[PDB]
């Protein structure tokens, strides 16, 4: 009949795809890029702009921007083509035709929600629409109806706990460290073993090194010792071009970071403290029902080990005779799509959408009373 | 009723006297008036009997005199061949349906009363002629 | 107003629904006076009124001048017990009970005398409603179908039976291929329930075919709203389908010993209902007949071996157990012997089924995952795939035997005759209870909106404005069942909800309808059980089963495992011909009827009803409040009632005249301006007068006492000269 | 963000 769309636009990556699929139809980097050179044949293609999958074909001639940083949209007209790109090339589907559904972290300026919405219904003219905050989407995905969200994305890492179906508004913390600033703190690192990597389609070439060969470091002062006693953890990677560098103990040295932000120069504490501390918030009934019910989200929670080094340090903080859960499925760089492909599919949701009537009778203001 | 009249009457009265006292039982008293050239019904026989239960009516005993005034309340065409015609429109009617009608319905009389009353005046298919057999019973 | 002492009435009693009084006194406007022996009797802050003698048994129940439930049921109890006539009219609807007892009725003189003949000139038979539909069907090319609707063991696949044998007659080899099929189609598709024993748990069709000079082709067969949930679970004292039973009492006969079969009770799918054996009936020999029927219709022995080891592999599949080993993974144990032999009967690797049945692959465009899943889940996979199997193994059953049906040359136009479950109470009441009362509202809705059509088009065969007419309109508890917010859609809401159980479910459906719908209602004494007021009745039914009967979901890598065997031919060739596997019971269910009603749709119905007068057998013996219960889940009575305002009566001017001139259109309305004041009373057609409910019996009574006046004045007259003629016998 | 960060 109709279907829903459900798209979610990380800082790193757009998901897209209908409402009901088993996983997202279309995954590309949320990424455009501009050529930054003389042309020099005629001829030759003219495009104004490579959006995703095409800016990372062609990256050495290009500057790719992302127009997300830290989850909010910091410029629309690009954010606007990666739509387009989707909709369009992507799902090869008409908006004017499906419900859609579009997900942003739970903190960020309420700005980028009035904006978010009225590109919907005035430039695209979608019939109906909603926002959903990516910690709860994880549980549907994680099929719970209790938990602590732990999420982090590309540009932003948030807790949530969610008793029972009942979020707690007090209870919710935000950090703005994430998998780019990891990045960017393995290229200042990476400097010191002596390889350099300056520009903006360079910075991709460190994402995939962080993405294949990092680790976290169950005990930070034993592996470290162990590293410097030895090459027993030293592997290389080969470059494009096929230059090989190899690396030591640095590779789990940035997700470390995660656990210590002093090293990034951040004031806040590690993921484990600040979800601590955010189960403090809730009252005393709650807290046995977080502590079991620990689930990670995002992409940046992909490390292996993090899963360990999360119960062995929460443990550590924790009242002994709790029993420290943590939940981690492979599935779960998906799992907020996949939670928002399952919430938009259900009958109750159907009461609940922003219809083009009734934006077109509010105004933009209409998302802040009816969405959250 | 004259004088003239009581004596004819009274005379007609003493040959239902079947015992000799003068009087006649309220049971013969229907069968007296109609004799005498009445045409009561069994209810009006019965009213001016004043409607006698099974035992007065079977002992209960009138001379002449008693039966006199129950006559002259009984005294007191067109409906009769009306009432033939419902049953009729070539003026005939059904010897089966006589029988049945007049044996069932009404004053039900006894099988061989309808033989005797229909005898003559039915032709060869049963039919009779009503206005025949309506002065024939009025004469 | 008429009563009068000797007047009668019917009045309650706590064993008979009805029973007769006679009034002994009569009055005008708060105590009746009764004989039965004698009782006194209240009204109320009016009795029932009879109809007079010689109307009653009239072969059309509309034929009554008085029309009400006690007129109804004492006309079809002397119409049975004392004539021995089982067919009966009301309106259009023919209604049959079984005699259960063979009758000369159904011989072919019967045939010869009803062929060619109108449906008011012979009194009621199955073979009138047969040749109707047949003369429909000449009168014009549109497809004429026919309907026959009850309790299970009522009588409709013996009804259907001679409405075939009708045509086979009169155009007449089919015959004997349809009614050799039905040892197939009972064994496969008809089940044991504390009803019943030998209950149709589907719906079934068949359509007859014809030339264009209406000789007889041959035949198509159809299916639709299968039970596929009976497969896995029962209720307590039910059994699942009769062939597994069969099965497994044959399973010591050296042709099965490979199927390596326990006893009857070994089987999960099998044991659940604690209730091996039906009385009387030997299963073991039973399936011979099945098997006779098979080779007379054409599939071969090498498929017939391929269908046991296809049954016997669903029952091995039940008896796999799951260890659980966290409290997120399920797991299959070290070796598990019955998934043994269930890869042995079907060639599947064992590994292969153990890593897939116990985990689920998740794969986007650019990677695969493969997910643990919790013992609940792998149990629901593991069910919903031999609910899956036996669907498509029956559904391949019904391609094979259409096929003998099936003739080359096409036929001009088709007769389809069907066999359907009728309106249903239990004294617990489950998913497929609401499921046939569900598709029993949709046949009903079709029903109700054709005798409206029927009426309409009757008025204005005559002058009469249509606007007089109304029907019973039962739509808003369709949209409550089928539409969106609705029983079915929040169930299946519930389904993919993250948890979901009766009582989240229950609060869902008090939350959305409780006070919102007039038609759904709760008791009073449990959050469980959620009350439908259904066109009949109002049936409470339990979530306590819903989901788990409700859940259906198969992952494709099983599916791709059993697609994947070369042991046999079979197994695969049932998989040919997604978004399907997702589908829960309740949505396969709905499409499916919708199926069915586009296809009865198309073509002009006409009906049968068939109610069973005890629910335990005596021959051709009548208990009544089994009939009043079966013939309110008709709807017979409804048709009644809405029958009994409006007009329920027609006279011909020349039948009616002749009569009433005991007291040319212009002189019998005159008659009538006398006899009756109010012309509200009475309507004229062309050909017909119209009266309202006993008005006629008024006219009977006036007749009579006009009857009376005139045969006393005759019987007077008659008196007073036969007086006369004693008395002069008395002189002589 | 409009203070507090870059964005
Ligand atoms: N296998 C992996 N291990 C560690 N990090 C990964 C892996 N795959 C992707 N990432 C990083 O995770 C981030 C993307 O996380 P994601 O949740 O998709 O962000 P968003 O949903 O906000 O786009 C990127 O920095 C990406 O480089
Ligand atoms: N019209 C009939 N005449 C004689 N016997 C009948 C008739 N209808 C049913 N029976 C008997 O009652 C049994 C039950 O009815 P049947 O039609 O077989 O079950 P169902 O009503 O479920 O189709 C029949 O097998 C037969 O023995
Ligand atoms: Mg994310
Ligand atoms: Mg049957």
């Amino acid at each position: 009949e109709t279907t829903a769309l459900v798209c979610d636009n990380g800082s790193g990556l757009v998901k897209a795809g209908f409402a009901g699929d088993d996983a997202p139809r279309a995954v590309f980097p949320s990424i455009v890029g501009r050529p930054r050179h003389q042309g020099v044949m005629v001829g030759m293609g003219q495009k104004d702009s490579y959006v995703g999958d095409e800016a990372q074909s062609k990256r050495g001639i290009l500057t790719l921007k992302y127009p997300i940083e830290h989850g909010i949209i910091t410029n629309w007209d690009d954010m606007e083509k990666i739509w387009h790109h989707t909709f369009y090339n992507e799902l090869r589907v008409a908006p004017e035709e499906h419900p859609t559904l579009l997900t942003e972290a739970p903190l960020n300026p309420k700005a980028n929600r009035e904006k978010m919405t009225q590109i919907m219904f005035e430039t695209f003219n979608v019939p109906a629409m909603y926002v959903a905050i990516q910690a709860v989407l994880s549980l549907y995905a994680s099929g719970r109806t209790t938990g602590i969200v732990l999420d982090s994305g590309d540009g932003v890492t948030h807790n949530v706990p969610i008793y029972e179906g009942y979020a707690l508004p007090h209870a919710i913390m935000r950090l703005d460290l994430a998998g780019r600033d990891l990045t960017d703190y393995l290229m200042k690192i990476l400097t010191e073993r002596g390889y350099s990597f300056v520009t903006t389609a360079e910075r991709e070439i460190v994402r995939d090194i962080k993405e294949k060969l990092c680790y976290v470091a169950l005990d930070f002062e034993n592996e470290m010792a162990t590293a410097a006693s030895s090459s027993s953890l030293e592997k290389s990677y080969e470059l494009p071009d096929g230059q090989v560098i190899t690396i030591g103990n640095e590779r789990f040295r940035c997700p470390e970071t995660l656990f210590q932000p002093s090293f990034i120069g951040m004031e806040s504490a590690g993921i484990h403290e600040t979800t601590y501390n955010s189960i403090m918030k809730c009252d005393i009934d709650i807290r046995k029902d977080l502590y079991a019910n620990n689930v990670m989200s995002g992409g940046t929670t992909m490390y292996p080990g993090i899963a360990d080094r999360m119960q062995k340090e929460i443990t550590a903080l924790a009242p002994s005779t709790m029993k420290i859960k943590i939940i981690a499925p492979p599935e779960r760089k998906y799992s907020v799509w996949i939670g928002g492909s399952i919430l938009a599919s259900l009958s109750t949701f159907q009461q609940m959408w922003i219809t083009k009537q009734e934006y077109d009778e509010a105004g933009p203001s209409i998302v802040h009373r009816k969405c959250f | 009723f004259n004088k003239d009249q009581l004596e004819e009457f009274k005379e007609a009265f003493e040959l239902f006297d079947r015992v000799g006292d003068g009087k006649i039982l309220y049971s013969q008293c229907g069968d007296v008036m109609r004799a005498l050239g009445q045409n009561p019904t069994n209810a009006e026989v019965l009213k001016v009997l004043g409607n006698p239960k099974s035992d007065e009516l079977k002992s209960r005993r009138v001379d002449f005199e008693t039966f006199l005034p129950m006559l002259q309340a009984v005294a007191k065409y067109e409906d009769y061949l009306e009432g033939f015609r419902v049953f009729d429109g070539n003026g005939k009617v059904m010897g089966a349906e006589l029988r049945h009608v007049l044996t069932t319905l009404g004053e039900k009389m006894t099988e061989e009363e309808v033989e005797t009353v229909l005898a003559g005046h039915e032709d060869s298919n049963g039919c009779i002629n009503y206005e025949a057999f309506l002065k024939h019973i009025l004469s | 107003e008429l009563y009068t002492k000797y007047a009668r009435v019917w009045i309650p009693d706590p064993e008979e629904v009805w029973k007769s009084a006679e009034l002994l006194k009569d009055y005008k406007p708060k105590v009746l006076q009764l004989r039965l022996k004698d009782l006194e009797y209240c009204l109320d802050p009016l009795p029932p009124l009879r109809n007079p003698d010689i109307l009653v048994g009239e072969n059309d129940l509309t034929a009554l001048s008085y029309l009400h439930e006690p007129a109804v049921l004492h006309n079809l109890k002397v119409r049975f017990i004392d004539s021995k006539l089982i067919y009966t009219y009301c309106g259009i609807v023919l209604v049959a009970i079984n005699p259960y007892e063979q009758l000369p009725i159904y011989g072919e003189d019967i045939i010869n005398a009803y062929s060619g003949q109108n449906m008011g000139d012979m009194d009621p038979h199955i073979f009138a409603v047969a040749e109707e539909a047949y003369k429909q069907m000449a009168r014009d090319e549109r497809n004429q179908s026919i309907i026959v609707s009850g309790e299970s063991g009522a009588g409709k696949t013996v009804s259907a039976k001679y409405a075939m044998r009708y045509f086979a007659t009169v155009s007449g080899n089919v015959e004997e291929k349809v009614l050799a099929s039905n040892p197939i189609m009972e064994s496969i598709g008809n089940a044991k329930t504390t009803r019943n024993d030998n209950s149709s748990r589907f719906g079934k069709y068949i359509e007859i075919g014809f030339d264009k000079r209406y000789r007889i082709i041959g035949a198509n067969m159809r299916t639709y709203l299968l039970e596929k949930s009976r497969v896995v679970f029962q209720a307590e004292e039910e059994r699942n389908y009769h062939i597994f039973y069969q099965l497994c009492a044959s399973a010591a006969l050296p042709e099965f010993k490979t199927l390596r079969l326990g006893n009857a009770n070994y089987f999960h799918y099998t044991k659940q209902g604690g209730s091996p054996v039906i009385d009387g009936i030997d299963d073991a020999k039973e399936m011979v007949n099945t098997r006779q029927a098979c080779t007379l219709l054409g599939i071969s022995d090498s498929y017939q071996m391929g269908i046991f080891r296809i049954l016997a592999g669903i029952l091995h599949l039940g008896n796999v157990e799951f260890a659980s080993r966290d409290s997120d993974s399920c797991a299959i144990p070290p070796k598990h012997d019955p998934l043994t032999i269930f890869c042995d009967l079907m060639g599947v690797d064992y590994e292969e089924m153990a890593h897939w049945l116990c985990h689920r692959k998740l794969a986007t465009a650019t990677e695969t995952y493969i997910k643990p899943i919790s013992k609940l889940h792998a149990i629901n996979a593991r069910d919903a795939l031999a609910k899956h199997i036996y669907a498509n193994l029956f559904n391949w059953i019904v391609d094979h035997v259409n096929k003998a049906l099936h003739s080359t040359v096409k036929q001009h136009s088709f007769i389809g005759v069907l066999d359907i479950y009728g309106f249903e109470t239990f004294e617990i009441n489950s998913f497929e209870q609401f499921c046939i009362n569900y598709a029993n509202e949709k046949l009903q809705q079709q029903f109700n909106m054709h005798v409206f059509k029927l009426e309409q088009e009757e008025y204005m065969k005559e002058q009469i404005p249509w606007t007089l007419i109304d029907f019973y309109d039962n739509q808003p508890c369709i949209n409550l069942i089928e539409a969106k917010m609705g029983v079915l859609d929040l169930l299946d809401e519930e389904c993919k909800m993250p948890k979901g159980s009766d009582d989240t479910w229950a609060q869902k459906l008090y939350n959305t309808h409780l006070n919102k719908c007039a038609l759904f209602e709760k008791p009073r004494l449990s959050n469980k059980a959620f009350i439908i007021k259904h066109f009949a009745d109002k049936v409470e039914y339990q979530c306590e089963g819903f989901l788990e009967k409700n859940k259906d979901t198969v992952y494709e890598e099983q599916i791709k495992v059993l697609k994947s065997s070369k042991k046999f031919k079979l197994l695969p060739e049932l998989f040919q011909d997604s978004k399907e596997h997702k589908k829960t019971v309740g949505h396969q269910f709905r499409n499916s009827l919708h199926l069915l009603m586009e296809t009865l749709n198309a073509t002009t119905p006409h009906y049968v009803r068939c109610i069973k007068p005890n629910d335990f057998k005596f021959p051709f013996t009548f208990d009544e409040k089994r009939a009043v219960q079966q013939l309110r889940a008709c709807g017979v009575l409804e048709t009644i009632r809405i029958s009994a305002a409006g007009f329920p009566s027609r006279w011909t001017y020349q039948e009616f005249f002749s009569r009433y001139r005991v007291l040319r259109k212009q002189t019998c309305k005159n008659v009538l301006e006398k006899l009756i004041l109010d012309k509200d009373k009475y309507q004229f057609g062309k050909t017909k007068i119209f009266f309202r409910a006993g008005q006629v019996a008024y006219l009977e009574k006036i007749r009579a006492d006009k009857l009376r006046a005139a045969c006393i004045r005759i019987q007077k007259t008659i008196r007073g000269w036969l007086m006369r003629k004693k008395y002069m016998r008395m002189r002589r | 963000w409009x203070a507090x960060c870059p964005a």
